[PDB]
């Protein structure tokens, strides 16, 4: 729960995961993309068919 | 150069349509090629990430 760290390292671990974390979520990108294109198409079907 | 004609054409719906079939031939074409090229990025975009 806590979720402490570096308490007793003094080390800045506790940023140095949180940019960790950020660079492995960079992974998700091109899905995102793949899926706001997919998105998009859809909605302008439901335009052309109004 | 264009030539002048000298009489009425005859037949001309058929030119007409053979044109168009021409159009839509290439047309057909290159939405193919389109479609192609877009699936290439996307698999470039893919292997670079891995």
């Amino acid at each position: 729960s806590i979720s402490s760290l570096g308490v007793g390292s003094n080390l800045p671990l506790d940023q140095l995961l949180t940019d960790l974390t950020k660079n492995e979520k960079g992974r998700l990108t091109p899905i995102t993309k793949q899926q706001s294109a997919n998105s998009a198409k859809l909605t302008a079907y439901g335009t052309l068919k109004s | 150069l264009a030539e002048a004609a000298a009489t009425t054409t005859e037949n001309p719906l058929q030119k007409i349509d053979a044109a168009l079939a021409q159009v839509d031939t290439l047309r057909s074409d290159l939405g193919a090629v389109q479609n192609r090229f877009n699936s290439a990025i996307t698999n470039l975009g893919n292997t670079v990430n891995n």
